[PDB]
This record gives structure tokens, sequence and C-alpha cells, in this order.
RNA sequence: GACACUAAGUUCGGCAUCAAUAUGGUGACCUCCCGGGAGCGGGGGACCACCAGGUUGCCUAAGGAGGGGUGAACCGGCCCAGGUCGGAAACGGAGCAGGUCAAAACUCCCGUGCUGAUCAGUAGUGU
RNA sequence: CGAGGUCCCGCGUACAAGACGCGGUCGAUAGACUCGGGGUGUGCGCGUCGAGGUAACGAGACGUUAAGCCCACGAGCACUAACAGACCAA
């Protein structure tokens, strides 16, 4: 039940059709599942990376192009699990703004 | 269907329609347009062939051979017996575009070289005028400035060509023009 | 496709005189390509015998040469006649 | 001269006569053990598989005299052929290697 | 090597003369092999040849 | 101690010696000198040797062409090595 | 007679052939939402290109919303085997090869504009 | 913003390279062919004669034959080649 975050959706070299899921302005260079776990799990988001799925809209194969992120937003009961994060909207863009800070990415 | 009798000017184009039709003599000028009448033919069945007469000026030739050869059946290509000798280029140059056009045809017309003006001494022979215009032609296909005659490596002759032509003698001066009609009728 | 008559043999007489045959051969070949700019300059080697027929000091002054052009490129088959 | 085309249909044959199997295992002259065990379908899965990515190719890259340097020259047509195949770049210069070895030896045949 | 100086002493003088003509027949077939290109193992053609000069040396040592 | 027989030559040249002259080849070394070359190769091969002809190379070893008897015929002691 | 100039004739290429609009399409791109565990399902705006037949400018000497072609390895649009990706599945997506085309682009041949060259040598006028 | 020029091509009244001069289809610049003008001295073949010789054979003579062969000159003649086209320039 978790929800979907492939880096197509954080990714401003894409088109809309490509799977960008928000507006340029706000979306990435390159995001990879990798950093976007790494972002959504510091922030107190329960969430795990499947590492070998691949977006149907991804021509390319190669690794830094591919995996796939799942958070956890509500609980078995109903509640949020945190507040600030209602859609997934909410975390696409809280990600497409906490990568350009991560220290590889600033390095 | 129609015969097509073509050439220079002053070959007899006219000379020889009127004596085919009349079996007479009369004057006649330079044409400057066609002329045409039914003609009918010696065989037993006498059929009848439409003998259209097209002017030999070189500003009028092609311009009526076009508007008439997917009629013709056949064409009369004339040539002066008598002055075949000054004439061969000409004669060879709008002979070559005869052929052409002929072969170019669906159902290519049946054509016959009628050396004409036989009654004039001077006059070369059927043979000769043969043999001389296969010689220009065969060079002519290589100077000429795609349908070409025969082979190319091989000597120019009429009997490499995918047609039926022919070659007889004749004189419009009554006049002696037997082999002409014999060959009208063959074709009818 | 077409037959000419080559002088330039005239002009190989500025050559001494025992060496004109090489002269010759070198005056039809640029003779054939210039007239004739679509016109390579392959010789059939029954000109060349004809050229060094009295020897090599003694080429005539004049060869007909049939020679044959297609079309695309510019060559050039030539022979005797 | 042995093109991409001729190692494609060379497969087509081989794995025809794949099954028909059962009257080549009934003559004699292959020696002991002719066909056994048992790596007869895994085998032509890989030519299927193989003939799959070629299938990729279009006809300049099929009937080239020399398949391999088609791709040599023009490395992005690699990068295509494994889109449409999908498989790997790697998956596709393995092919081309393993034609250019094939198409070596048939000269050499 | 697997052939040592202690096990050739060890051996009765009739001992070495066999060990010694069954040398030369692993040696001369080793040759045929390399003939006839040789399957092998360098290391041992080598092998046989000092094994057997070991063998003539302690033939001589011991008397035969 | 140095051995007469080394190997046998297999060359081209000595399977025709082989199967037309009924010969066998082989490397022996430099010195060993016909007869002992003769005596060698019966006794290695249990055969009767009617001649031995030798060459010095160039390879740094000597070559001897051994011509068997008719019944021992030589093709065969051949194909068990 | 011999030449010129205007009008003009033949022929093969001769040269040359707008602009701005509504409605409906196709495509591309952007931007907002709803639903959903994925592939997605659903809905609103904006921009650009092109097409179908339809106007008008007050537009040029002419300028028709004509008819083909090609479509390129990919790099136009469609349909997309296989394989690939998402899916337990059903299916769905990206998509090469292949096929295809009112609607990327590029090109011919057609009436109309300029326009090389060719051939004729007539009509007038002038020397 | 096109006067002229260089390259180019065909040749020399010019010339070791370079330079110079001429012509380039609105053309006779070079070659071919024909003729003119020239050089040698009468061709191959055949016919007759020929000292003789059974004959075979036969040096040579005459005729055909001002022949034959040849020309670094001239003319006629656009057949062939001077094409195609480039560049520089206030």
């Amino acid at each position: 039940r978790f929800i979907c975050i492939y880096p197509a959706y954080l990714n401003n070299k894409k088109t809309i059709a490509e799977g960008r899921r928000i507006p340029i302005s706000k979306a990435v260079e390159n995001p990879t599942a990798t950093e976007i776990q790494d972002v959504c799990s510091a922030v107190g988001l329960n969430v795990f990376l499947e590492k070998n799925k691949m977006y149907s809209r991804e021509w390319n194969r190669d690794v830094q192009y591919r995996g796939r992120v799942r958070v956890q937003l509500k609980q078995e009961d109903g509640s949020l699990c945190l507040v600030q994060f209602p859609s997934r909207k909410s975390v696409m863009l809280y990600a497409a703004e906490m990568i350009p800070k991560l220290k590889t990415r600033t390095q | 269907r129609a015969v097509l009798f073509v050439g220079l000017c002053d070959s007899g184009k006219t000379l020889l329609f009127v004596r085919l039709l009349t079996g007479q003599y009369r004057d006649t000028q330079t044409s400057i347009t066609d002329s045409s009448a039914i003609y009918k033919v010696n065989n037993n069945r006498g059929n009848s062939l439409t003998l259209i007469d097209l002017p030999g000026h070189e500003s009028l030739r092609f311009q009526l051979l076009d508007r008439f050869k997917s009629s013709a059946r056949a064409v009369v290509f004339v040539v002066d017996s008598a002055a075949f000798q000054r004439e061969v280029k000409d004669v060879a140059e709008f002979l070559y575009q005869v052929l052409i056009d002929s072969m170019a045809l669906k159902n290519s017309p049946s054509l016959l070289i009628a050396c004409n003006k036989q009654d004039i001494a001077m006059a070369k022979s059927a043979k000769l005028i043969q043999q001389q215009l296969e010689k220009e032609l065969n060079t002519l296909r290589v100077t000429r400035s795609p349908a070409q005659l025969g082979k190319k490596g091989k000597e120019f002759e009429f009997s490499q060509l995918p047609l039926k032509v022919e070659f007889l003698e004749c004189s419009a001066k009554s006049a002696d023009i037997q082999d002409l009609e014999k060959w009208l009728a063959k074709i009818a | 496709t077409r037959e000419y008559t080559v002088n330039l043999h005239k002009r190989l007489h500025g050559c001494t005189f025992k060496k004109k045959a090489p002269n010759a051969i070198k005056e039809i070949r640029k003779f054939a390509q210039k007239a004739m700019g679509t016109n390579d300059v392959r010789i059939d080697v029954k000109l060349n015998k004809h050229i060094w027929s009295s020897g090599i000091r003694s080429v005539p002054r004049r060869v007909r040469v049939r020679i044959a052009r297609k079309r695309n490129d510019e060559e050039d088959a030539k022979e005797e006649l | 001269q042995f093109t991409l085309r001729d190692m494609y249909e060379q497969f087509q044959n081989i794995m025809k006569m794949g099954p028909f199997s059962q009257i080549l295992g009934m003559i004699p002259g292959f020696g002991t053990d002719f066909m056994s065990k048992g790596n007869e379908q895994e085998s032509m899965a890989r030519l299927k598989k193989l003939m799959t990515i070629m299938d990729s190719m279009n006809d300049q890259e099929l009937d080239s005299t020399d398949g391999a340097k088609v791709f040599s020259k023009q490395p992005g047509r690699i990068q295509r052929v494994a889109r449409g195949s999908g498989v790997s770049t790697r998956d596709v210069q393995e092919l081309l290697t393993q034609y250019t070895k094939f198409a070596q030896m048939v000269k050499k045949m | 090597g697997k052939v040592k100086a202690g096990e050739l002493w060890n051996k009765s003088k009739d001992d070495l003369t066999k060990q010694l003509a069954e040398l030369k027949t692993e040696l001369g077939q080793l040759r045929i092999q390399k003939v006839a290109s040789s399957g092998s193992k360098l290391n041992r053609i080598h092998d046989i040849r000092k094994s057997i000069a070991r063998v003539l040396t302690v033939i001589n040592a011991k008397q035969r | 101690q140095y051995q007469i027989l080394k190997y046998p030559l297999t060359t081209e040249s000595a399977m025709k010696k082989i199967e037309d002259n009924n010969t066998l080849v082989f490397i022996v070394d430099l010195k060993a000198d016909k007869k002992k070359i003769k005596a060698a190769v019966k006794k290695m091969y249990d055969i009767q040797a009617k001649k031995v002809n030798t060459l010095i190379r160039p390879d740094g070893k000597k070559k001897a062409y051994v011509k068997l008897t008719p019944d021992y015929d030589a093709l065969d002691v051949a194909n068990k090595i």
C-alpha cells in the first residue's frame, strides 16, 4: 500500500509524456531513486528502496536511471504518518527541493 | 485506319496522294496543312484506308506527325530519289525522328520508304538509298544531341528494328505506283 | 561513341626521335581526354601496336581512333579503326 | 561473404532441424552419447533471443558485408537496437562479437 | 621431485634398473606425444631427465 | 648419457617417404652415426632397418631417413605413436 | 534591302507564385487539479506547428486552402510482431524491425506571378 | 562592382626555370585528310628479253612507272582538339 515514486517524476530533463510530475521550476537535474530515499527517510518518512524496478517510460537501462522508492503515507488506521505530507505530490516536491542540498551533490 | 505520307518538302507526297486517289496528274504548290481522303484498296474485300498527306515543311512536320501518329496503321516516308545525293542528311535526320516516334507507339505502325521520282534519269535506286540511309542513321544515333536504334555495338540496319520496314520504288509522273498500291493493299 | 582523327602526333616531333612512340601514346591519351571531356583514357592495345608499328622512332603522323564515352562519370575506351 | 542476415538464416535452419532431432539420434557415426543430456532446449532459446536482437536491425546493417563495422562507425545504432529488443547495450556488442567470430570461420570454411 | 634421492638409495640395484627403464619409457612416450604435439606439462619431461640422471649417479656410487 | 633417438620427424615430406618409400624419419643426435641410428631404431620399434641416410640440419640436431624392410612396412610403425 | 525597338508566338527548364482570420482536426510542449499500490483512470487552463474545406483583407504583374513523391538506422505522425518495462493476473506503457499517412520536414508535376534559354521570325514603329 | 589581369586550354614571331607573344567557335591556333610546293630517282608484281644450260636454273635489261617511298613548308578545310571553368581586382 505504500506509494510509488520513480525518478522520472522528479527529473527536470524529462518532458511531461516522459514521466515528469512536477513543474520544471521545482524539478531536479538527475535525481536517483537512492537520493530520493535518502531524503525521505531523513524526515521521518517510512520508506524502502526497490533498487531494480524500472519505470515503464524509461528507454534507458543504465543504473543512475533506474530503481523505485516506496513511502508510507497513511497508517493502517488512516491517520497520515506526517501531517505535512498529505498527497504524493507533497513528497515529490519535498524531495525535489532537498536533493540539490545533499552533500553528495554540493560536493 | 490512317496511312500517313511524310517526307521533306518536294519529295512528292501530294502528287502521290493525288495519283492514288484519281490516277491523274495535277499541279501542286508547297502544302501548308494536311489533307486527307478515303482510299479503296485494290484487293477483293476492298478495304478502305484514310490517306493523310502531311506537309514536309520543317515548321510543320513534327507538329502534324505528333497530331496524327496514334491514328496511323502505316507510314509512307517519301523520298525524292533524284535529289537524294544532296539531301541525304536532311532525309536521315527526319527519318530518325519518324523511326523513334513509330517505335514509342503502343501498336507500331507498319513503315514504308517510298523511293519516288524514279522516272528521272539520275535517280538513285531503293537499294542504294537504303544502304546510304543505314550508314547515315548509324552515325546519327551517336552524334544525335530512352528509345534507341538497333544495337549500340552493331552497325545500324533497318532489320534490327522492332518494326516492319519496307523499301520500294515509284514515280508519281500515267504513273508507276503499282508496287505502292500493292503494299497499301497488303497492309490494309 | 565516334571516330576521331588524332593529329597531336605532329607534336611528337618536338621530342627527339628515338622516343617518339611514348610521346605519341601520351598525346592520344590527352586528345581523347579533351574533346571528349567525358572520356577516361583506356587505350586498347591495338592503338599501342599501331603507333609502335615501325618502332619507337617512326610513329605515323596521324591515327584514326574509335572511342566511346559512358556518360556518367566520364570514362572512354578507345581502339584502332 | 557472411552477413548478419546470413547468420540470421543459419540460425533459423538450425532451430528448425532441432526437433527432427529424434531421427538424428537414430543415426550412427556421431560417436558415443550423441545429444544427451540435454541442453538443446536452452541452446535454441539462445539463438531465438539473438534473432530478436537482429529483428531490431535494419536492411543496411543486415546486408552489410561487415555488419560489425557498421556499428563501429555509428555507435548510435547500437543504442537503438538495444532499445527495440529489450536488451542491454553490452548484449548487442556481444552478438556483434559472436557474429565476427562466426563470419571469420565461415570464410575459413 | 616426485622421486627423491633417499628413495633411489632405498631401492635395490635391480629396482633402480627397473625404475630406470621405466623412466626412459615415460620419456620416450612424452617425446612421441611431443612429435605428434604433446598434450603437456613441460615440467615433467624435464624432471624425467633429471630423475634418470640421479638414478645413474646412484647406480655409480653404490657400485650398481 | 645421451640417447640416440630424439623424436620422429613428422612433415609432409616425411609422410611421402613413409607412404611411398616406406621409410621413417627421426631427429637423433648429431653424432649418432649411422650404425647407431640403425640399431637404436630396431631395438625401439622391433623392426629391420635396411638403410640409414643422415643430414646435419640446420636445427642443431641431425635428421636420419631410415628405410625399413618390406615386411616391416612403416605406416604401421608410425601409427602406434 | 539591312539592321533596331514595342507588342507577341513556340518549346524545354527560363524566371517566379502573398497576408491576416473563424470553426473543426492532428501533433508537440507547458501549467493546474481529482482518483489510484504500480503501468495509470479522470478533468481545466496556455502556447506553437501543421491539415480540412470556409471568409477576407483593399493585397501583388500573379498568388488556387490542386495532385504526386519521399519520409530519412534513430532523429515526422499513426498501427506496432517480437522482445522490454509495470503488473500475481487482467491488462497497460515506452518502443526497434515491418507496415502505414488529410495533417514535422523536404521535394516534384498542375492553373496563376516573376524567370533563364530556345525557336520563330509574322504585327506595328524607327534608322 | 567591375576595367583589366592571373590561372586554364590550343600554339609560337619567344624561351634553361621564370619571362615574352599569338589564338581560343564572333575561331583557321594545332593535328588529321586533300591539294600545292619540295627530296630521292623509278617500287612490289607480272610480261618480254638475257650469256648460257637437256633441264632445273639464270646476274642483269626493257615495259608497266615522272614510278614507289618520303617531307620539320603553304593552302583549302571546323572533322578532331582550343572544352569546361576558376580566381584577383580600386
